[PDB]
């Protein structure tokens, strides 16, 4: 069915960069917005931003206005989230979630990724 | 930055009875949602549009509320429900999830 | 008539008068502590909120023929307008520029399809209608309409489906919870409705299955075959059509107050608990009580203050740059009659809704009266001050001249022939009554003292009592006016109504009064009053002429169409 | 320049004058025989007579579906509104709150029945609508609509009958022979048509079999399930619905005139065949003719004398209780412009239709002009009276001073340098010509008599002719002005444009005229004219803005609907 | 209080003055070079152009019944209005007063026929409707409507065709390229469309097959059964009805300017680059700039000059025949506010469109102000002239009287107690200071010269110790140089401080207070009173809510209550699977 393959675990030195993919399979990829969240270690859930795969429209949470950037591979139907200027406090399980383009009442995060996990240390 | 307070932090429940959960909003929101997450797993789409049960949930669940108050009651609490229930909204940029609750059986 | 003569008795020193002291001159303290500034006047906005939208509908027509013997009668034509669902708008119309031939919709709580020409569906391209002048755009798919005949004696059934897109001009009035289109369609939703940023608070009547909201939606322009700029677009599925309009927030679109007339130079006077914003270029005067008026009492009054500051700072720059300086932030007053006066003062180098009346000629009168009432009162003050200054200076003439001829001057004051004397520094008077009838008045002949040639009289002797003449028909009882008897003695004397001329102390003749010419000490002043008027009710257009400008009248048409069956059919008879 | 000199010849006794006598002072007897009172002004009623009614219509829809292979198409949908027969209102709705399921009605002069869902008829109850706010209430029976599909390739046909009762707002204009409902259905009957009080004579187009008047009838209030109070309630069976309203007689409901403004105090003036109703609280003046106005010339004038007695008896009670008493019954004046002024006079203790103009700014101008014209005429009357009194008192100063220096005084009156004498009681004048060029004038030094010491001149000597100097450039030809020769003789004299100082009868110097300072007997008066103005045609709202307040414009919708078949279909081609 | 006394010192010939020479009186040249005449004022014609037309249509109704067990249900009623073709009008109606029964028309680009009552076509006569009053007339063919029942369980189908002719009232607004009938039908053709005079150039949307123009056409009057007069009558065939109307050319029907008010007497003034048209009968004044206004700028303006010359030459004939003569051609001015003033002068024998304001009360103010501002300025000029003439005469009183009592008169001019002399022809003044403090004023008893009997004093002696005598108005002469023959009955008062001390026979008698002595008044009263202040309330005869509350039905109000008929009374949300 709908499946969201995700880039899997990753350890990284501080100050570096990463690029987490969320590969989709099971639907026509070009008309479903792809979001991103952050769940810290035992903490709550925080929205990040999304990208429309058709029109390349982007929103983002302004608390994450500089940490992240988003892009979409048109060919393999993936959504990349690249993080620049890492810190230690980003040690957190991330997710990607599908969401309709229209804000209707039938619009919720109906399919989630399995959850990549990123840690920042040396 | 619309904070959504799921009043009960940990809701204990002897298996069989009914319980309740509140998501309290700072300013109003048209539609609060709900998402649960069993631990070491991905969250699951659980209640959309404040009363519609999701495709593939038990009918014992019931979410309600409007304005700034939003409720969530299980009719008969089951031991298969030890989840982490988040309340969620997209009415204001940025989308904001609740603090979350955590069910407990009594055994 | 009979000539009047006066007899003055010897004056008794009883009655005593002095000349009234100079009166103090009144000072009309006219002058208003005023304040000049710049003002912008707002009025109630009554025009409907106009914005543009787009309807999306197909057009289903079912025709039922009946092939007769040699003709083709149509027994039915059911026409309907069905909405295009928004999955088809975003995937077929705005992607490519086509529209499907199958019409999927819902009537009577069922899910219904219909096919153009009963063929298989195709995505037919949208074609611009032939009447696309600018101002009314449309795009259809099919110039045709389908029906078939069949064999004689039978019925057939065709179906035409024609995708239609129209630009419209939607339109909404206060309190902005419904908007009507250009196709006669009421949409029961505020134009500012939406699911984000508190817009769900707005009024709606449709179920929430129907609303759909996009962001960054690049709408296809069907003419140039390109996409427009990104904007947030709504879509709503009525039971007959699909409205799509670009969402815009309420706060920057509607406004209760709209600009009426900016004024470069007002003057803010001050009466008892009222201000006066005299606007001398517009010839208009508004009146507000001395409080401010907080516009937060008014629904949607958030475009007045900020728009006013952008205007006043233009005027203070472009006119009052070097001449004046400001005196604090702008002030908001509610003028009488429903006007809102935003007023920035200057200085030289030395909830509810406001209802505005439909005529400002109460306020042109308030200026026109105050321009006259200020000017007339100023001139009438200058008369009274200069009148008082004149009379006070005139008093010194009177008091300076009373030692010369006391009686004649006091007679003019008391309106009565009196006989005054000066007893030092005062005036002692005595009345002079008329001399009655039955008295013989004999004028004498010579003015010479008998015997003494060099001594002669001064005014003529009379024979009543043997006295002499006074002056202004006064009759002296004695004969004491004497003088040196001087040659070339040529005198006249007023007597009755005849000047009697004497020459060399002897009578010569008399001559009437009006024979003697006059010189005029009077100074003329021909002041003339104002005439009465009747101002008629002059009306440029009657109320009938103001309702006679439309092409159709809805009540007039319905009074004629809704008696159609009464006029042209007998509805009373029944058939058994 | 050359200084101008004057020579007075010795006066010949030809010309004689006498000072003009006092002029009579005009009395501007201004004042109006006025009569104050209490007035109530009525205007033309233009509002539609609004009352509330109740339609009772079933709703019959027949839907025909063609079951296709994998879909369903609705071939026909015939919608129709049929009236509830008035037996069914009185016997089912108002008895049980139910409406039957069978629809019995008449179309095409036949008797036609139709059933909801094609079942047997049931008395289904009446359910309130979901949008029952206040002001718009309705009830119905069925939220559904019936249609069936059938086996594929076939046609099927279903029927939905839906009883509907609405509280509407009926509406009717002059001459009250129609009333239009709030559902757009004109009813062709007066709202006052009945079977009692001759009201059966009222206008109607329907046959009398459709009308049903019931006295004492008790409408069932469908929400509270109770029965309302008895009142005579009409019922009319239109070919689409059933109007039912409460009957009320014509003379207590409509009225051609309605109150515009009560006035607590007026003033009735008395012009030539006119009255003036000065209303100083309103700043307004109405003008009539002196005849009364018989209100029976106007249709539907029953309200006025009834209602105005209720108002004037309130005001005369509450305000004029102690100070004033009436002077007869109220009166009725047709003021100019189309107003009706009901005037009750007071006194202190000591057929056609009226059409009223859409503006009272003539009458404010009638008041504003009259309030200035009254006042300015009053002040100008006081100027002319006090001027005339002044000049009469000034005559005694003139006539009393003429013995002292006649020449300078008579020169001022005549604007001409003359030489006058007093010949008793008259004045003999003589003209003094100039003395031009070709003449040298030798001013002397010694004002002493040559040889004498105690005798000296009075004014200095000139040598033209050996004469002496006079006053104001008079040159006396003799040398007669002598005097006792007084020491400390410091005198000045005007000489051309030079003041000549003598000390002890001898020359010292001269000095220019403007070197010697001046004192002013002139009293200043700075009167100032009024400026010229232009009054721009200032209008708050244009006629565009007044026609742009509606949600929909009927002519604008029809100019876009009625070319729908032109734009989107081809109507010229035919098919063989 | 203390009485203030004055001491005049011996004067010194330093300060000199002379009375100011007479001033010159100003002249206010108030008066206007005007030119009276005749004017007619036109406003914007805002009314719709109205004319009468005719519709010709057949009403086609198809009913479908279904006979049940004991009823007869109608399952369809398709109503439609088809046009009558012009070959049927010009050949059957206007020749016989009959209309056919076969409705031949076109729907769906197919040629479609219909038979009334499914019988053969007949030519049924046109019969007047039952509600023919004047104004609204009609004629039809069938009071009935046809339907049939049939055997139970079956469907049957009826057809009613009903010829209908109505007199309507067509109606068209600017720029006259469409006209709507009184049946609620927009017709998308200008009413002035034709084939001659270039009327084919007019706006039209219909193809030229649908238009037919017949010169000399003779319409049949259906009641008198006669033929009317020949006139060119158009015919347009819409897809629902046939419209006929008599053609009339455009330039003699519509007009942008309609007459507002003819005016018998105006007055044309000459302000600074403006005219004023003072219309004293209407109490109204219009202002226009000095140029002409060419009416060829305004569309459809051929009625202004002609309809004016027919009016002015009426008024010049009927009133100004003997008394006045014309002075040239009529003149056209654009008045302020959007009025057209067509002004003809007199003399005694001795491309765009105008929009006019909806209120002339700016002009009535312009009259009312200029009627007062003319009048007050005229009255204020006569005051200032006559004041100046008064003061110039009054100088003769002053200059004549200064030899008598100089110090009294010079004191009033200088507002200061001074001491003047006459040094020939000028005035030399000397200031008089007051009397200071700590000074005793011993009033004497006698006015008799000590030693003499026939010689007695003239004014009372005083003891200041300085031995002077009393002057007038508290003047204190420092000598005693006022002597006179000792005249009997010497009854004299003297002002002294605040007391009129009386002397009789040169000796003291008594004193008396000042206000005991009665006063006579040289003052002349003038009680001028100001105007008060006024507040004009904004009075309205009718509000805007009342001016929309006059019609029988409000279109936006019915449509708001119509178009949620489905929402209120039906559940449109649910579906059925």
């Amino acid at each position: 069915e709908v499946q969201l393959q995700q880039s899997g675990p990753e350890l990284v030195k501080p100050g570096a960069s990463v690029k987490i993919s969320c590969k989709a399979s099971g639907y026509t990829f070009a008309d479903y917005t792809m979001h991103w969240v952050k769940q810290s270690h035992g903490k709550s859930l925080e929205w990040i931003g999304y990208i429309n795969p058709y029109s390349l429209f982007i929103d983002s949470n302004q608390k994450f206005k500089n940490k992240a950037t988003l892009t979409v591979d048109n060919s393999s139907y993936t959504a990349y989230m690249e993080l620049r200027s890492l810190t230690s406090e980003d040690s957190a399980v991330y997710y990607c979630a599908r969401f309709p383009p229209y804000y209707g009442f039938d619009s919720h995060f109906d399919y989630w990724g399995q959850g990549t996990a990123l840690t920042v240390s040396s | 930055q619309i904070v959504l307070s799921q009043s009960p932090a940990i809701l204990s429940a002897s298996p069989g009875e009914k319980v309740t959960m509140t998501c309290r909003a700072s300013s109003s929101v048209s539609y609060i949602y709900w998402y649960q997450q069993k631990p070491e797993s991905s969250p699951k789409p659980w209640i959309y549009a404040t009363s519609n049960l999701a495709s593939g949930v038990p009918g014992r669940f019931s979410g309600s509320g409007s304005g700034t108050s939003y409720s969530l009651t299980i009719s008969r609490v089951e031991a298969e429900d030890a989840a982490t229930y988040y309340c969620q909204q997209w009415s204001y940029n940025p989308y904001t999830f609740g603090g979350g609750t955590k069910l407990e059986i009594r055994r | 008539t009979k000539p009047t003569f006066y007899v003055c008795p010897p004056p008794t020193g009883s009655t005593i008068v002095r000349l009234e002291p100079t009166r103090t001159c009144p000072d009309y303290h006219l002058g208003k502590n005023f304040t000049e500034g710049i003002a912008v006047v707002y009025k109630e906005n009554i025009a409907a909120y106009k914005f543009k939208a787009t309807v999306y509908y197909k057009d289903v027509i079912v025709s039922t023929a009946w092939a007769g013997s040699s003709y083709t009668q149509i027994t039915n034509r059911y026409a309907d307008r069905v909405p295009i669902p928004v999955s088809e708008i975003t995937d077929t119309i705005d992607k490519f520029g086509k529209c499907s031939s199958k019409a999927t919709y819902v009537r009577n709580n069922h899910k219904v399809e219909a096919f153009n020409e009963d063929k298989n569906p195709q995505d037919m391209p949208l074609i611009a209608s032939k009447y696309n002048s600018v101002g009314s755009k449309a795009w259809h798919t099919t110039n045709d309409t389908y029906m078939v005949a069949g064999t004689p004696g039978t019925y057939r059934t065709g179906t035409s489906v024609n995708c239609i897109i129209e630009e419209v001009e939607a339109r909404s009035i206060f309190p902005y919870d419904s908007f009507g289109l250009s196709t006669g369609d009421i949409i029961y939703m505020s134009p500012f409705f939406g699911l984000r940023d508190g817009a769900y608070r707005e009024h709606s009547n449709y179920a929430m299955d129907r609303f759909h909201q996009f962001e960054g939606y690049r709408q296809r322009d069907l003419d140039t075959r390109a996409l427009l700029e990104p904007a947030a677009r709504n879509f709503l599925v009525t039971p007959h059509l699909t409205v799509g309009w670009n969402w815009k927030p309420k706060r920057t679109e509607v406004c209760s107050l709209v600009k009426w007339r900016e004024v470069e130079d007002v003057v803010r006077d001050e009466y008892a608990h009222n201000f006066r914003f005299t606007m001398k270029t517009l010839s208009t005067t508004f009146i507000s009580e001395t409080n401010e008026f907080n516009l937060n009492q008014i629904h949607l009054s958030q475009c007045v203050k900020e728009e006013a500051r952008a205007i006043i700072n233009r005027i203070y720059t472009t006119r009052y740059n070097s001449s004046h300086v400001r005196t604090g932030d702008i002030q908001t007053y509610l003028a009488r009659g429903g006007f809102v006066v935003v007023f920035q003062p200057l200085l030289s180098n030395s909830n509810r809704t406001i209802t505005t009346t439909s005529s400002v000629e109460f306020a042109m009168l308030q200026f026109t009266y105050d321009h006259i009432q200020e000017h007339v009162n100023e001139m009438l003050a200058r008369i009274s001050s200069s009148w008082c200054q004149l009379q006070n200076r005139e008093r010194a003439l009177w008091s300076g001249l009373f030692p010369i001829n006391p009686s004649a001057l006091a007679s003019t004051i008391l309106d009565q022939r009196v006989k005054a004397r000066i007893l030092g520094d005062v005036i002692s008077v005595s009345n002079c009554p008329e001399l009655g009838s039955d008295t013989r008045i004999i004028l004498q002949n010579s003015m010479r003292v008998s015997g003494s040639t060099t001594r002669c009289y001064s005014r003529p002797l009379i024979s009543i009592v043997e006295g002499q003449l006074g002056t202004d028909n006064e009759l002296i009882m004695s004969r004491d006016l004497l003088e040196p008897c001087v040659a070339n003695h040529k005198r006249y004397f007023l007597f009755g109504h005849h000047y009697v001329y004497y020459e060399d102390y002897r009578y010569v003749r008399e001559i009437a009064v009006h024979d003697v010419g006059m010189i005029s000490t009077y100074v003329d002043l021909n002041l003339t009053l104002l005439k009465d008027r009747e101002f008629m009710p002059l009306q440029v257009y009657t109320r009938d002429e103001l309702r006679d400008t439309g092409l159709l009248d809805y009540s007039e048409i319905q009074r004629r169409n809704q008696m159609h069956s009464l006029r042209f059919y007998d509805i009373d008879k029944v058939v058994q």
